[PDB]
């Protein structure tokens, strides 16, 4: 029984890391948008060079 | 030009700086976890 | 939604200035339609589009 | 900003047109916490 409260204590807490990294600031979403942006502007840049 | 040339040099130190304490944040993290397991464990023992 | 008007504000920003005899508008339109919808490839965004 | 649109006023007196505008709003993202505006401003004084 032990056993089992402690695997249950185990899935809340990879519940938990897996809210910190959606809700932490620098997620995936950042980097879209970044990579995005940066895409765009660096290939108007190009065609100005 | 120069000032946009110093802001980007700010942009790029303000990157590093980010991923740098969400790196930290996700370490304490994983320390209170691994501190709960161990007391999981020893009450295991105790009753082996 | 808030992230459809995300969506909406960053195209705005983005494709502004803007001319239709420059340049393909759907090659212009497709890095901020990769990044919002988390497309690898720009020819993925020109194919849905 | 507040220097490049004094270099915006210089181009708008150099040459005459008071219309032509370059340096367009939203450079600033705060819902992201102002990251990337020296590519906005440096793509925007290429573009001047």
């Amino acid at each position: 029984v032990l056993q089992k409260t402690g695997l249950k204590t185990q899935q809340e807490q990879t519940q938990a890391q897996l809210a910190f990294l959606q809700r932490k600031f620098s997620n995936q979403a950042l980097y879209n948008w970044l990579r995005g942006r940066l895409a765009a502007i660096y290939f108007q840049f190009y065609d100005l060079v | 030009r120069s000032m946009v040339t110093q802001l980007i040099q700010f942009g790029s130190t303000l990157q590093n700086i980010i991923e740098r304490q969400d790196a930290e944040s996700l370490n304490a993290l994983l320390q209170n976890q691994a501190k709960e397991l161990i007391l999981t464990t020893l009450s295991i023992q105790d009753k082996t | 939604t808030p992230e459809i008007q995300n969506l909406l504000d960053t195209v705005y920003n983005g494709l502004q200035n803007f001319d239709k005899n420059k340049t393909k508008l759907l090659a212009a339109i497709a890095p901020y339609i990769a990044a919002t919808l988390q497309l690898p490839s720009e020819n993925v965004a020109h194919s849905i589009l | 900003v507040a220097r490049c649109l004094m270099a915006e006023q210089a181009y708008r007196w150099e040459t005459n047109d008071s219309s032509a505008r370059f340096i367009k709003p939203g450079a600033w993202q705060g819902t992201y916490a102002g990251l990337l505006a020296g590519e906005t401003l440096m793509l925007n004084l290429a573009q001047m």
